[PDB]
């Protein structure tokens, strides 16, 4: 589906302007995605400086692009209600040079389209292009491809598709619009010449005895075991068990020797292109609840030797025993390298240790809540329609309290997870300012692949605004201070706002799909920033 | 028609005449000053179409000096704009005439004055509801009725005003008198109120083509259409002549504003154009 | 509240002419104000002998002044009873690069603007500006500022103030005009690089043991003693027993 | 005690080289002491560039500079012991022109030099330089003075001091190493028109009823009384109640 012409191509970083008819909403939308296209490819973007071709994001009536550079510079519309991330992206797939995958000039062979159920004076926006117009790219026909169109797109009849999948399994697939598709990346490397990507800088699931190019200390006492997924009731995160003689992980036990011994498992040096960076890692202390593990950076001491040691968290034991995950924020602008120390704590009261799996470094904020569910499988089953679960309250960086309410069943649609936002009281409120005027909510279902380029994370996005509002809150702001607004919640000793987000957030039997319940749980990660800087 | 460049000699010429004229129909207001001619197009003596960017000088239409004469006003107290003239030069006759204008002025941003100079005297809308203006006027003439009295005078009408409040309330006021029928003066003044002691001064001064003037409120709009004709629309000037030489003419819609525009007599964008 | 852009600034002395349209009186206060500057500060003002930017000091409409060296010399204006030393301590801050300190990029944080008391078309008075166009000097926002505006400061009403501090203390001590504020002179400095002043030659209030380099004579009978205020009834005049 | 001709003075920053004969230690206290000035004065320090004059600092004999700028560059030494950062400020007050406070033209006016009691082949140490050599800038003789020589300096017998202040109280004084001296600071300011300190940003006591420029938020629910020190336990910090 790329535009064959290479004169269409752009060279990065493509220019944009963002109107000022877009929300604010959309404009941080915007910037997400851009953030997404420079975590998964070589594509980058920058505020406009009088180049000759450049993007301008504009709010027009629907959401659409030209195809390709068009070398005068063009318009992307982003009209109200697509704001979410993955419209965003397939509109900036379409400027980068991609048609949708139901026109590849081989699309006969993967799908029907029930033309007598299109509505008229729509069938042409199904026509497929020859191979003199579009390239392959040398990949197949993909169903996953956010490039793809909905089973009900155009159609008369809103119980009947207009497309169907050949493969009757794929009826349930094409247009998902959570991220990019594998092969879309595939295919916008093979476009662009891309390799590396600009926004992970390192990830590690240990599977190579090489345990990816990280190193042990010698002037710690101990060692980190590369450990095998095979001794029964031990499995890594990187394949829980899934294959025999695959799963890989490092483990330092704690059950044997003095406490306070300790191994660091220490990275190899990276360079960091960016002034912050997010480690993300799942690891266990199924030791004693005085074990710690203690990341670390070890970095650059301005001298070109990376030399200085920073204790950045400490992560400690805690009654459960299955693989939590990590988020660290590292603030690193010069060359470093990601430490763990484990450390041993009363050996005498541990029957176990410390673990590492799916380590992933990428130059971003991190995640500012994360939430995991146990068991959610069995959950999804437990619970009735309209029953919820509350997140524990988060604390934002401006240090307004939050939280996520999940209900595990719709009660507005069957098969259905809904998934929805709210402030909620806390330590700091008294000198916020009230409403929550121009916040960011971004939730993301996370999809747990180590590789970033792998992962096609569920999210949706909204900007708290004052024209949220409700008769059960007197018709006032929802965001305003939950002590006068919202409900109280002895189950956390806060209150809650109205909450506000998405019922059919994401549909069971697509939940069920790829890494996003992958040791049998469910991985949600929020943030809550501030974007009146992009107004 | 030719589009004269606006540094055209024969045009920097035109443009003193005209201005001249543009001074002797006003019978009201200050005598304005060339900036800079911005437009000249000619219709073929030698008809112009004109816009000439404009200042105010210190003297009222009234004086009896030529606009050459006088000087420009201070950058606080500056009025300038655009003036559209229709105007026509016979050189063998040595004719010189206006036919018609339309002139559009603005008092200096008052912003842009204040981030110049803070304290510098802010110009007033020019009303009767500025009851202190009309104070500072009648006590101004006041002194003056005081200074002399071989004759006593009368305020006429107050023309430019403005005010500044860094020794408590000062104002000042420029007005027309006569005795105690016609204008015979232009008398400036001032009037500052401390809290403990007034203070007052006072000076006094002694003494067509058809068109408009407006005096806008600042942060050029200007209508001069004599004609909607394509062909043009007929107009006479035989009436300036002795003996009857055939000296009809035509006015066609006016002319829509490379050597251009001209060289300015003050180029500050306190009294520019856009 | 300066003028950040540093060709702005003067060289000292400033060259300066008085016209003849002053009164001898407004002569004779510039020149005292001077006084007043080359003792509080190292501003100094010369006789004007030919230099490409002066000032001027003349008696036309109100007390006015261009703010900073315009480099082909400027007017100060000091009308009819503006003759008194802070208002042309005021005029010639103005002159040395100032702005008013309610004009502040800041100052919505420490007074109000009552708008609607305001005379029409005076609302530009009030007009801020942005710390582009204006440094701080890293000093606070003075409320005792000879530049900051009386509360009474183009009122449509007598009785009631246009302008007054968010510390309500300061209604009564905004626009001050005594003389330099201590910041105003702080200001002053930092703009200037002053550290001496030309006309302050010693001073000693003996608070330091070191006496202010004072000593005593030996071809004397006895010395002074650097008496403590600590003895009842029998205080020092710096502090009076404070 | 400031070299009076103005071309021997630095222009900032100083570019400084660093040899590295000098241990890690005195390294590191020479870039502690940049941070003393930095943070007390506009004196400022670079890295070597090419510079026409600079400084180098050695560990060589002694621990010694070249008064004022030197226009080729010039050596500091530090030598074992001048790690202690107020002989690093010390050191370098000499490379920024200033001799000791002993050696002053009025010096004999507060301090006896017992020349009987100096080391035969050491008392050219207590020469003093005459007024055209020498600012006062202004400033009175300084027994705080870190550019001072102790009482027990040069001397032949180390319970006897060679130099004494005529004011007997400042003998427990003179030559501290404490840091610069707030007359120092003076000097040093006077001399460099130094008006704001590169790192300090802000300070205050709130001793001024503008409370040093803070302000109080309304997005909050009250605000902090500015307390007057009075009530009977209630003391501010800065003044303790004295
Ligand atoms: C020894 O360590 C156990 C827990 O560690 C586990 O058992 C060891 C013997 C080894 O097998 C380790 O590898 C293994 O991880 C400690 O037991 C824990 O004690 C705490 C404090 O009393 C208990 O916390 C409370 O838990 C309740 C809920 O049950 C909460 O309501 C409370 O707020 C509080 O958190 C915790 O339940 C308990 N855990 C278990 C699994 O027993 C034990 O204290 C420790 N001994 C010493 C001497 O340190
Ligand atoms: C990704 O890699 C591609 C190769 O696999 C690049 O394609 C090559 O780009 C060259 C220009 O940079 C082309 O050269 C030009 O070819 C045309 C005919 O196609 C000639 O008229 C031109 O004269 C010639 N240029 C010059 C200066 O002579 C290569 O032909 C072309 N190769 C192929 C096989 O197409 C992509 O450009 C590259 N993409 C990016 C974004 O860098
Ligand atoms: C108060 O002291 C200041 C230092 O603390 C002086 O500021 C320095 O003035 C220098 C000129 O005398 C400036 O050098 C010029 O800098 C500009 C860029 O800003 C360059 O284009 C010029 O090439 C350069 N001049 C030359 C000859 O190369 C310094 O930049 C400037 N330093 C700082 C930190 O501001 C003030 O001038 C002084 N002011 C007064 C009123 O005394
Ligand atoms: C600290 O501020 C001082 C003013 O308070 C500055 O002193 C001025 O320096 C000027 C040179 O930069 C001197 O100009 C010279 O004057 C003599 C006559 O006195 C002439 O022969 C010279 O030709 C002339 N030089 C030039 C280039 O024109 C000023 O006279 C002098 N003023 C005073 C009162 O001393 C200091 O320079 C300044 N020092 C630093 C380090 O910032
Ligand atoms: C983006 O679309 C807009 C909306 O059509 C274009 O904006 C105006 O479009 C009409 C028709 O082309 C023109 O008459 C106006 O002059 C256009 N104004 C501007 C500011 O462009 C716009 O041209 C389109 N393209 C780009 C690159 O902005
Ligand atoms: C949309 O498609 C559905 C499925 O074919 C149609 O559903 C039928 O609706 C009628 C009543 O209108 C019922 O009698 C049939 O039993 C329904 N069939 C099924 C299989 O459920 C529906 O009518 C279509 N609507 C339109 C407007 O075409
Ligand atoms: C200071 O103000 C006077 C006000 O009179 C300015 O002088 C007038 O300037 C204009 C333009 O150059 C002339 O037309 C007038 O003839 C001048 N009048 C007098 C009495 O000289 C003067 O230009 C202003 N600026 C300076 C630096 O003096
Ligand atoms: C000027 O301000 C004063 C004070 O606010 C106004 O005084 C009020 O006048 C009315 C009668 O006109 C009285 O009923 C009120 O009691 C007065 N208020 C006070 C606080 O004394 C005055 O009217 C205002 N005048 C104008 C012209 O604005
Ligand atoms: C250093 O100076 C002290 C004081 O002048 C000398 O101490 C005295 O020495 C005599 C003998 O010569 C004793 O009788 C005294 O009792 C000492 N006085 C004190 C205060 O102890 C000392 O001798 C000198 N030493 C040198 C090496 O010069
Ligand atoms: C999850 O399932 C396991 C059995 O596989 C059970 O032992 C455990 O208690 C369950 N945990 C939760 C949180 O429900
Ligand atoms: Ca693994
Ligand atoms: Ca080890
Ligand atoms: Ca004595
Ligand atoms: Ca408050
Ligand atoms: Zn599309
Ligand atoms: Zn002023």
């Amino acid at each position: 589906n790329g535009l064959r012409d290479p004169n269409t191509r752009w060279t990065f970083p493509i220019p944009y302007i963002l109107a000022d008819n877009l929300g604010l909403n959309a404009k941080g939308a915007i910037l997400y995605a851009f953030e997404m296209f420079r975590l998964k490819s070589c594509v980058d973007f920058k505020p406009y400086e009088g180049e000759s071709s450049y993007i301008i994001f504009q709010q027009f009536d629907g959401c659409w692009s030209e195809v390709g550079d068009q070398h005068v510079g063009q318009n992307i519309s982003i009209g109200q209600g697509c704001a979410y991330k993955a419209i965003i992206e397939h509109e900036i797939l379409h400027a980068l040079g991609f048609y949708h995958e139901q026109s590849r000039t081989d699309r006969d062979d993967y799908v029907n389209i029930w033309w007598d159920q299109i509505l008229s004076g729509y069938q042409h926006n199904f026509d497929t292009y020859d191979d003199s117009l579009i390239t392959d790219l040398n990949t197949p026909y993909d169903y996953e491809s956010l490039m793809h169109y909905q089973p009900f797109s155009f159609n008369k009849n809103a119980s009947v598709p207009t497309i169907t999948a050949k493969i009757p399994e794929f009826n349930s697939i094409i247009g998902q619009r959570l991220d990019f598709s594998a092969i879309d990346l595939e295919r916008l490397n093979r476009m662009y010449n891309c390799t590396t990507t600009h926004t992970l800088l390192d990830h590690c699931t240990f599977e190579k005895a090489n345990i990816c190019g990280m190193i042990q200390g010698t002037r710690d006492d101990t060692d980190w075991a590369h450990q095998d997924s095979a001794q029964a009731g031990e499995v890594d995160h990187t394949l829980l068990g899934q294959c025999t003689g695959a799963g890989y992980f490092m483990q330092f036990s704690t059950s044997s020797g003095s406490a306070e011994e300790a191994a660091l498992l220490e990275s190899r040096i990276l360079y960091p292109k960016r002034k912050q960076q997010c480690l993300q890692f799942f690891y266990k202390m199924t030791g004693s609840p005085s074990d710690r593990l203690v990341v670390w950076v070890r970095r650059d001491d301005s001298t070109g030797n990376v030399r200085k040691l920073v204790k950045v968290q400490t992560f400690q034991g805690d009654d459960d025993h299955n693989w939590k995950i990590a988020h660290v924020v590292l603030k690193e602008e010069q060359k470093f390298r990601y430490l763990f120390q484990g450390t041993k704590g009363d050996p005498q009261n541990s029957t176990g240790g410390i673990y590492l799996d799916d380590i992933t470094l990428t130059e971003t904020p991190c995640p500012t809540g994360v939430w995991t569910v146990r068991n959610f499988s069995q959950v999804l089953e437990n619970t009735s329609k309209g029953d919820k679960l509350q997140s524990p309250r988060f604390y934002n960086s401006e240090g307004y309290g939050f939280g996520v309410t999940l209900y595990p069943n719709s009660r507005e649609s069957s098969g259905y997870l809904r998934l929805a936002f709210h402030v909620c009281s806390g330590e700091n409120d008294a000198i916020l300012e009230w409403p929550v005027e121009n916040r960011q909510v971004i939730i993301t279902i996370l999809d747990q692949e180590p590789d970033v380029r792998n992962r096609m994370s569920s999210s949706m996005v909204f900007t708290t605004s004052k024209s949220h509002t409700s008769p059960a809150i007197n018709d006032t702001v929802i965001w305003d201070r939950p002590s006068r607004v919202g409900t109280y919640h002895t189950d956390c000793n806060c209150f809650r706002s109205i909450d506000l987000g998405w019922s059919g957030f994401i549909s069971h039997q697509m939940l069920k799909r790829r890494s996003f319940l992958k040791n049998d749980d469910l991985i949600i990660f929020v943030d809550f920033e501030d974007i009146t800087h992009l107004s | 028609l030719l589009s004269r460049g606006c540094n055209d000699s024969d045009v920097l010429a035109v443009a003193g005449f005209a201005l001249r004229d543009i001074n002797k129909d006003r019978k009201d207001g200050y005598v304005l000053r060339l900036n800079r001619v911005n437009d000249a197009q000619e219709y073929r003596g030698s008809l112009f179409y004109l816009t000439l960017d404009v200042l105010e000088t210190d003297c009222h239409v009234l004086r009896k000096k030529a606009w050459q004469d006088c000087g420009m006003r201070i950058f606080f107290e500056s009025v300038y704009g655009q003036c559209k003239a229709i105007f026509y030069m016979n050189n063998p006759s040595r004719v010189l005439y206006l036919a018609a204008y339309n002139c559009t002025l603005r008092p200096v941003s008052k912003k842009k004055i204040y981030m110049t100079c803070p304290d510098c005297p802010s110009s007033i809308p020019t009303d009767s509801s500025n009851h202190q203006v009309l104070e500072a006027a009648t006590e101004s003439l006041a002194k003056y009725n005081n200074e002399n009295t071989s004759k006593q005078y009368s305020l006429f009408k107050v023309t430019r005003a403005s005010s500044q409040w860094v020794v408590g309330p000062s104002y000042f006021v420029e007005y027309l008198i006569k005795e105690s029928s016609v204008p015979v003066g232009l008398c400036k003044g001032s009037l500052t109120r401390t809290h403990w002691e007034k203070f007052v001064s006072v000076t006094c001064d002694f003494f067509g083509p058809r068109g408009s003037v407006q005096y806008l409120p600042d942060l050029f709009p200007v209508h001069l259409d004599l004609t909607t004709n394509p062909q043009g629309e007929t107009l006479d000037i035989s009436f300036l002549f002795l003996e009857p030489m055939e000296e009809k003419l035509v006015v066609l819609p006016f002319p829509k504003e490379a050597e251009c525009p001209g060289p300015a007599q003050n180029a500050s964008p306190l009294v520019l154009p856009p």
